């Protein structure tokens, strides 16, 4: 948020500094120093099935995705730890043909048996955020039901 | 009939070696079967997951 004089908490004017308790106005802090930190991948409707092109940092850390509900507590989480940085790890969490493969050059490896199984508690994502483990850039395409359209 | 090889072709058709010819020489010369192999990794293979590459 923008710092203005007499709103935002600030030392101006006439030296030593100054800010004013008053009713309403008085002193609200700007933002954060490195607000750039905070990101947010906002699940607002309940989703079924994803197909995500998640780019790894580091190798032998594991890397993925993990979803967190309403209340910050995670219920479910697709993570891997490979030996080498993959180039992209393409993942798509279709009932009918799962696949959980990372992609170095032009060369596809199957992910599955180096997966946490232990996180992955659910394939259903509830109403929450959802955040990136060891990855760098993430690119989701997520399909949600509708009874009748 | 003998086939001869390692020769010169005066008109660049007499002695022509052939793949087999060629392997059947590099055998003889190293003293390996069709049971063994002849094998260097230049650079160490990477294993990541239930993959060797």
């Amino acid at each position: 948020g923008k710092v203005i004089a007499g709103m935002s908490k600030i030392y101006g004017g006439t030296a030593p500094g100054n800010y004013k308790y008053i009713k309403g106005t008085s002193y609200t802090y700007y933002g954060e120093s490195d607000i750039d930190r905070l990101s947010r991948w906002d699940i607002k409707e309940e989703i079924f099935s994803f197909m995500g092109i998640l780019y790894p940092k580091l190798p032998k850390t594991p890397a993925g995705v993990r979803f967190l509900d309403d209340i910050g507590n995670e219920y479910t989480a697709i993570v891997f730890k490979t030996e080498q940085v993959q180039d992209y790890i393409l993942i798509n969490t279709d009932v009918n043909d799962e696949t959980y493969q990372g992609w170095k050059g032009t060369t596809a490896l199957n992910l599955f048996p180096v997966m946490d199984f232990e996180r992955y508690r659910t394939r259903i994502i509830e109403k929450g955020q959802m955040e990136l483990i060891n990855l760098s850039k993430a690119e989701f395409k997520i399909k949600r039901k509708a009874d009748f359209v | 009939t003998i086939k001869n090889f390692t020769f010169f072709s005066p008109n660049s058709t007499e002695f022509p070696v052939g793949s087999n010819n060629d392997g059947k020489l590099y055998m003889m010369l190293t003293g390996m079967d069709y049971r063994t192999i002849r094998r260097k990794d230049w650079s160490s293979p990477l294993n990541t997951a239930l993959n060797v590459q």
